[PDB]
């Protein structure tokens, strides 16, 4: 779900009404999980 | 969007009328039309008024800070 | 007596100046916004 990936901070659940104001994206996390062989 | 003190085209005061109108509704349970006539608001302008203003205040209000 | 800012939701006065970042004391809420001037403003009442 949508996060706000700041530094000197953690990460925040972003929520649109922030993103907004604050110029961010309402986007979130892509993960796949990659096989080594 | 609070109720307009006195009415655009004619002058009448409607700025009380609103709680009275809201009540004689959900109460007395009259129908709007008739409603109006009792709080006096003969002419259809004054009349126009009250009928049609869209209360969002109560809204504005269920925000926050 | 006396602010210069104020939090989003946990409407809570606070003052600050450079150095200290921008977020609040509990609720990060990065925002604040800058509370009203002192010298009060007039209006025409027309
Ligand atoms: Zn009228
Ligand atoms: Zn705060």
């Amino acid at each position: 779900k949508p996060m706000v990936n700041e530094s000197d901070g953690v990460t925040h659940a972003l929520y649109p009404q922030e993103a907004r104001l604050r110029n961010l994206t309402y986007s979130s996390g892509l993960f796949v999980d990659v096989k080594k062989r | 969007m609070i109720v307009p003190v006195r009415c655009f085209s004619c002058g009448k005061v409607v700025g009380d009328k609103w709680e009275s109108y809201l009540n004689l509704l959900q109460e007395d349970e009259l129908d709007e039309g008739t409603a109006l006539s009792r709080l006096g608001l003969k002419r259809y302008c004054c009349r126009r008024m009250i009928l049609t203003h869209v209360d969002l205040i109560e809204k504005f209000l269920r925000y926050n800070p | 007596a006396t602010l210069k800012y104020i939090c989003a939701e946990c409407s809570s006065k606070l003052s600050l100046s450079r150095t200290d970042a921008v977020r609040c004391k509990d609720c990060g809420h990065r925002i604040l916004l800058k509370a009203r001037t002192k010298r009060l403003v007039q209006f025409e009442a027309r």
